[PDB]
RNA sequence: UGGUGGAGGUCCGUAGCGGUCCUGACGUGCGAAUCGGUCGUCCGACCUGGGUAUAGGGGCGAAAGACUAAUCGAACCAUC
RNA sequence: GCCCGGGUGGAGCCGCCGCAGGUGCAGAUCUUGGUGGUAGUAGCAAAUAUUCAAACGAGAACUUUGAAGGCCGAAGUGGAGAAGGGUUCCAUGUGAACAGCAGUUGAACAUGGGUCAGUCGGUCCUGAGAGAUGGGCGAGCGCCGUUCCGAAGGGACGGGCGAUGGCCUCCGUUGCCCUCAGCCGAUCGAAAGGGAGUCGGGUUCAGAUCCCCGAAUCCGGAGUGGCGGAGAUGGGCGCCGCGAGGCGUCCAGUGCGGUAACGCGACCGAUCCCGGAGAAGCCGGCGGGAGCCCCGGGGAGAGUUCUCUUUUCUUUGUGAAGGGCAGGGCGCCCUGGAAUGGGUUCGCCCCGAGAGAGGGGCCCGUGCCUUGGAAAGCGUCGCGGUUCCGGCGGCGUCCGGUGAGCUCUCGCUGGCCCUUGAAAAUCCGGGGGAGAGGGUGUAAAUCUCGCGCCGGGCCGUACCCAUAUCCGCAGCAGGUCUCCAAGGUGAACAGCCUCUGGCAUGUUGGAACAAUGUAGGUAAGGGAAGUCGGCAAGCCGGAUCCGUAACUUCGGGAUAAGGAUUGGCUCUAAGGGCUGGCAGCCGACUUAGAACUGGUGCGGACCAGGGGAAUCCG
RNA sequence: CUGGGUCGGGGUUUCGUACGUAGCAGAGCAGCUGCUGCGAUCUAUUGAAAGUCAGCCCUCGACACAAGGGUUUGU
């Protein structure tokens, strides 16, 4: 995901915990070169990305 | 795609020389650069005895 | 230099940001007077000051 | 007398630091001070990074009026 | 100066009477802008070097692949960082401009991507120093000053009062009172100082100690503490029971062992006090351990095979964290008491303030074995997915020896100082003994022991790091802080050649080989007659064995000066370890002597002091 | 039916005696009971081997090539 500058990793966990209702293994963020944060949210086992994904919207 | 093999450098050569020096060739007193003290300490041959 | 501030970095994105092209519908506008960018910089030539 | 030991602002000499001579190269140059050979020193008053202090009639100077951002027998900037 | 004609042009302009002025250019090394001759000229010459074939393509000296010949030569033209740069990194595409020739190429341009951390750093500490308040000064913005002209503590074991919640039990939350007591001065100051704790394998176009897999680890937290184990369960008496074992009274129980060094899995304890670690220079010598190099073999795969070569080359392993054992060190202990002095080092040094000789204890154990761990990695041979695969299989990853060898690291010991070579954060031990627990048990308070539960937020992380990503106006022969470091020769990290790795000759090529240059050489006879002046060039040069003057501050002068030798090959002699005056088995480089031999040549390239006699000055 | 050119062959000349093979030549050394190995060098083949126009001399040997191409010029 893409966030902003101002989020936590407590905070993100939690914002995809309520926003897409899963669980979240842990959460690694990077700062991109051109500014905005780069969240990487790994998930519990037992649930996979890929249907997470397509409820998204991303495929 | 394969990994070519390693340009060969022999050892030969310089271990016949070693060999040739073992039994007391090319170490006169005309192929040697150092002092005698250099070439062998007498502190260490010294320490030795 | 890797070791940098979070400042130094915000701006240094500004600034990267900053060195696109105009977009090509600008141009034939009505009253458009601009045919490029002139603020295009180049890391060699300029040096960001700093 | 023979060993031993391993001192030293010690000697030859690398790396490093410096810069004698050719008054060599170059001299609208590679370079607003470089290049080559040859040179001085190379365990100590040694060489060096970063941090910090000293600000203009002031600083700092193993002292040449030297250095103080290519600017120094008084820096640079703006104004009068 | 002006009026007409012709052409171009596309929207304003002029005559006369007055009024007003920023009103007339050839120059001012005038200002700005533009353009010439020079001139298709100077020039595209520092660091040895390129060639053949093919592909793509309109287009090839410069791109890509293959082959050949070269260079860098481990103090690199290699592999990584710091500062600085800031997207230059990666993929695709383009060839207008730029890359001083060209380009199918680029650090150019255009589209898109790329930096993942409890353990790597910042973040914390303080250093040299910087800087508020109190105070002082100052017309004033302000300045001085950092403990100095200050009522500088907002904390706490515990006790008492008052209230609340939770089974109001016991504790928590406060509010008040009693009691307890320093600060070296707020705060800032290190991406090289101090500073707990993460390693191995795999993976990308570009990221890995960060992602995945697998093994760990530090810190912090927890009403009921989740649990084990320790605190712990004994003795006496009266008894019962044949005894075993079981009852009723008393008493103890904040652990135990070793003579000792000290050991054991824990083994209560506050304010307070003491100490330690953090926390220390430079140099020398020696020893131990690793990595590398080296030698003799077993494998596996390659190279040569005109002749020879049991041949030459590559490869042949195990993390962190535990446990054990080597191996190092001890200014640790016990017995005993030594001259006929002894022990011992390369050197030293040690001993009635207790040596030798026995027996122990402690520390480090980065080495070996094991758990990890063969399951993974790697080298080969063969099958698959015709591919999209951490694909699947076989075999192997073995045995030894040495070294004043190089680098790192640990340790012992000494030398030098009119030099004595940091602070704080943080952590630990001890002395004390204020307190707490229970009355014999369901034992309690309390545990730095074992296991178990939860969490570790924020920022940086791509790439270059330099004859092209930094600073010099630039792809500038300049400058810019570091780590890793193979073989041969050789004293050597010197010079020269080579391997791993890298590169394409330094911003162009072709053909000629005139003068003059720049940079190298060689010259008959003479030998400084040249020149201000032996400027430049040249002679000498290493090592071994002889020999070495005047003068002297007695240390030097000194490599003084001056001589001889040096190759190749075949021998001889001497210099050691381990096991059982001796015997056997291993062995690492040296030194000396001799013979033979070459067209007198032998420090054969490289490296590599010309000398002497005096004067002046310091 | 002539020409040069390339290659080859001779001549000249430079250096100094090639590789291989053989040797009861070789300071000596090791092994097997005189023989076999290592051994710098030496002797014979060996005035040998190698080079020799690119700006040397002759060839009459071989090979292919050579009756071309372009631009101009009138009293
Ligand atoms: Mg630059
Ligand atoms: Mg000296
Ligand atoms: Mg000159
Ligand atoms: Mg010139
Ligand atoms: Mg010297
Ligand atoms: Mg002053
Ligand atoms: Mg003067
Ligand atoms: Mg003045
Ligand atoms: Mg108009
Ligand atoms: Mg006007
Ligand atoms: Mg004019
Ligand atoms: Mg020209
Ligand atoms: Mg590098
Ligand atoms: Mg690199
Ligand atoms: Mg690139
Ligand atoms: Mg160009
Ligand atoms: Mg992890
Ligand atoms: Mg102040
Ligand atoms: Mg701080
Ligand atoms: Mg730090
Ligand atoms: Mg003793
Ligand atoms: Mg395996
Ligand atoms: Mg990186
Ligand atoms: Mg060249
Ligand atoms: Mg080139
Ligand atoms: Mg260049
Ligand atoms: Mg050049
Ligand atoms: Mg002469
Ligand atoms: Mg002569
Ligand atoms: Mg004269
Ligand atoms: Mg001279
Ligand atoms: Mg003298
Ligand atoms: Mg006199
Ligand atoms: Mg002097």
């Amino acid at each position: 995901f893409i966030v902003d500058v101002k989020a936590n990793k407590h905070q993100i966990k939690q914002a995809v915990k309520k926003l897409y209702d899963i669980d979240v293994a842990k959460v690694n963020t990077l700062i991109r070169p051109d500014g905005e944060k780069k969240a990487y949210v790994r998930l519990a086992p037992d649930y996979d990305a890929l249907d997470v994904a397509n409820k998204i919207g991303i495929i | 795609i394969i990994r070519k093999p390693v340009t060969v450098h022999s050892r030969a050569r310089c271990r016949k020389n070693t060999l040739a020096r073992r039994k007391g060739r090319h170490m006169g007193i005309g192929k040697r650069k150092g002092t005698a003290n250099a070439r062998m300490p007498e502190k260490v041959t010294w320490m030795r005895r | 230099s890797s070791h940098k501030t979070f400042r130094i970095k915000r701006f240094l994105a500004k600034k990267q940001k900053q060195n696109r092209p105009i977009p090509q519908w600008i141009w034939m506008k009505t009253g458009n007077k601009i045919r490029y960018n002139s603020k295009r910089r180049h890391w060699r030539r300029t040096k960001l000051g700093l």
